[PDB]
């Protein structure tokens, strides 16, 4: 227990588009290239210091973050106890895939199931454009997803699971709206 | 077991893990207040800020 706060997020998109692998590139650094989808549910950890305003020296000014990750399953069967988990997450990092038109133009519907179930009707959401390693089969321009992620005031990062660009990013990025929220309220 | 069966043993593992982090995260913020005693500092690190 030696860390001074619990961050809860959870990870969503359609099934195939790299949640699981975007996770355990962050927390653990590996990748596996074999698709095993999700059984329903699951969750990864790391623990991690925040700090807002950069490097510290001598005095530790640093706040332990310990992150629970939530890994929800994109197929369908699971939409129902996938949703149930929504409600208790902080945050949100919301995938697609760069080789895949049809789970980028899910992004809107992925969108509004959160809006819907989510602890608030605006909650953090950071938008990740998965597989950016894979640019012979690339199907979604960076400029519309940008273009999307503008209309939603959402950030927007392309992300690589194979190699790790932009994961860590990503997850940071999430992690400060989160603390800047706590210091909001 | 049968795919259905194999499948609720497999989230039911997630859920027990979840359980125990909970519950050692519950420990954790019982003792706070031996080290922290602003109470807006407990409600931050206990994370009742997110429930307000
Ligand atoms: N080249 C490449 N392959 C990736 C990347 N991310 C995931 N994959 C691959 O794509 C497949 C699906 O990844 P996975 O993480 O299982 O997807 P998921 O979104 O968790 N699926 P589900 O929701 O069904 O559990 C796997 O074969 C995995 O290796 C990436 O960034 N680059
Ligand atoms: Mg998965």
């Amino acid at each position: 227990g030696d860390y001074d706060y619990l961050i809860k997020f959870l990870a969503l998109g359609d099934s195939g588009v790299g949640k699981t692998s975007v996770l355990y590139q962050y927390t653990d650094g590996k990748f596996n290239s074999k698709f095993i989808t999700t059984v329903g549910i699951d969750f990864r950890e790391k623990r991690v210091v925040y700090r807002a305003n950069g490097p510290d020296g001598a005095v530790g000014r640093g706040q332990r973050i310990h992150l629970q990750l939530w890994d929800t399953a994109g197929l369908e069967r699971f939409r129902s106890l996938t949703t149930a988990f929504f409600r208790d997450a902080m945050g949100f990092l919301l995938l697609f895939d760069l080789t895949n038109e049809q789970s980028f133009l899910n992004v809107r519907n992925w969108i509004s199931q959160l809006q819907m179930h989510a602890y608030s009707e605006n909650p953090d959401i950071v938008l990740c454009g998965n597989k950016s390693d894979l640019e012979d089969q690339r199907a979604v321009k960076e400029e519309e997803a940008r273009e999307l992620a503008e209309k939603y005031g959402i950030p927007y990062f392309e992300t690589s699971a194979a190699n790790g660009t932009n994961i860590s990013h990503a997850i940071e990025m999430l992690l400060d709206l989160i603390m800047k929220r706590m210091e909001r309220s | 077991g049968s795919p259905e069966f194999e499948e609720q043993e497999a989230i039911m593992k997630v859920l027990q893990r979840d359980a125990a982090l909970k519950r050692a995260e519950e420990e954790r913020v019982r003792h706070l207040p031996e080290k922290i005693k602003d109470d807006q500092q407990l409600k931050n690190m206990s994370g009742q800020w997110f429930y307000e």
